[PDB]
């Protein structure tokens, strides 16, 4: 087999800079290479094909380079919707074979998140469960604290979390958290708060509620 | 518009069969050689099977080598993967893919992809999911809904039929320590325009065939 190792895994880039990715072949291959950009979800869409050859469609922006052992991907004016996981494959022999990827992250101004708090729904206290759920809303960087605290404590792995795509125009996250617990233990207390760390806040906010107050 | 369409993943147990098929239209099958290539939730693209125009060669990456079985029917212009004692490292979307086809010349790099279909090995059961509003309290007010405990992926949320998009996020699921699946979904919208405009959330969940709408207001007090 040909192993393709790519530089690097993630990448950090502002709007406008120029990216170049890397993809190293375990052996010589020639030109016989191609590089595809993945949104995820969908499938991925081939940009580059022998090594340097762009696909019809494909802005110029996008360039490949490099023969035999080391090539490169290109990205002259990285675009806010450029955002993607890339890959290299070889098809130079069978089995065909892709590098691991590269994660490639728009990097913009400090942008606070909107926080919000949303107390278990009725219904789902009827069910005998209950879900607290804390939002995050709009911010960057994706680096981001998130401290539950019930009746004024501090609570330990009984949550989680999930980031959203970065958006395609202003290149900003978007987290939930939620806090989970029995109805019983839900029920033995009164304030429940979400506590927010992150660095376009000069210091922490809180949002919180006080058990079934409209 | 040359399309390759693919069905017939689903959920099964460890050590079950399914068969994965693609339908290929707009162009002749046996004009290309055709690829299965898969990705683990997360993870990288790996490269299944291969084979040719005339059914005459077949290879198999070493994971799936006694399991899997690639077949073609050109008078039906489909590719077939048939995939028997299926395992955990199975998981993954699969996509069916067409190899780009000159005739002098090498060039095994993908010209066109199929969607993807899902195939999860799981012992895990096919549950529909409970959908609960995330209500707006008290110039932004955000809501949404909990789609909670259902298996296995995906689910879809859209809002008044789709005639909501502006402002939208609808998070990537997680998996409970339960093994069910649960996400939530939520809009932000203008608070002035809270008491006066309906807002419902359209969950699908096709594994079950459970499709849930929810209006979600604000919660009022009027109780015992
Ligand atoms: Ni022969
Ligand atoms: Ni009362």
């Amino acid at each position: 087999a040909i192993q393709l190792t790519q530089s690097p895994s993630s990448l950090s880039a502002s709007v406008g800079d120029r990216v170049t990715i890397t993809c190293r072949a375990s052996q010589g291959i020639s030109s016989a290479l191609a590089w595809y950009q993945q949104k995820p979800g969908k499938a991925p869409k081939l940009l580059i094909y022998d090594a340097s050859s762009l696909e019809s469609g494909v802005p110029s922006r996008f360039s490949g380079s490099g023969s035999g052992t080391d090539f490169t991907l290109t990205i002259s004016s990285l675009q806010p919707e450029d955002f993607a996981t890339y890959y290299c494959q070889q098809f130079n022999s069978y089995p065909l074979t892709f590098g691991g990827g590269t994660k490639v992250e728009i990097k913009r101004t400090v942008a606070a998140p909107s926080v919000f708090i949303f107390p278990p729904s009725d219904e789902q206290l009827k069910s005998g469960t209950a879900s607290v759920v804390c939002l995050l809303n709009n911010f960057y960087p994706r680096e981001a604290k998130v401290q539950w605290k019930v009746d004024n404590a501090l609570q330990s792995g009984n949550s989680q979390e999930s980031v959203t795509e970065q958006d395609s125009k202003d290149s900003t996250y978007s987290l939930s958290s939620t806090l989970t617990l029995s109805k019983a233990d839900y029920e033995k207390h009164k304030v429940y708060a979400c506590e927010v760390t992150h660095q376009g806040l000069s210091s922490p906010v809180t949002k919180s509620f006080n058990r079934g107050e409209c | 518009e040359v399309q390759l369409v693919e069905s017939g993943g689903g959920l099964v147990q460890p050590g079950g069969s399914l068969r994965l098929s693609c339908a290929a239209s707009g162009f002749t099958l046996r004009s290309y050689s055709m690829n299965w290539v898969r990705q683990a939730p997360g993870k990288g693209l790996e490269w299944v099977s291969y084979i040719s125009r005339s059914s005459h060669t077949i290879f198999y990456a070493d994971s799936v080598k006694g399991r899997f079985t690639i077949s073609r029917d050109n008078a039906k212009n489909s590719l077939y993967l048939q995939m028997d004692s299926l395992r955990d490292e199975d998981t993954a979307m699969y996509y069916c893919a067409r190899v780009y086809s000159s005739g002098w010349h090498v060039s095994d790099y993908f010209d066109y992809w199929g969607q993807g279909i899902l195939v999860t090995v799981s012992s895990a059961s096919t549950k529909g999911p409970s959908v609960f509003p995330l209500a707006p309290s008290s110039g932004t007010a955000a809501l949404g809904c909990l789609v909670k405990d259902y298996f296995p992926e995906p689910v879809t949320v859209s809002w008044n039929s789709g005639a909501l998009t502006s402002g939208v996020h609808t998070f990537p699921a997680v998996l409970q320590s339960s093994g069910l699946y649960s996400l939530s979904s939520v809009v932000t919208v203008p608070s002035s325009s809270l008491g006066t405009q309906t807002y419902i959330c359209n969950v699908n969940h096709k594994p079950s065939n459970t499709k849930v709408d929810k209006k979600v207001e604000p919660k009022s007090c009027h109780h015992h």
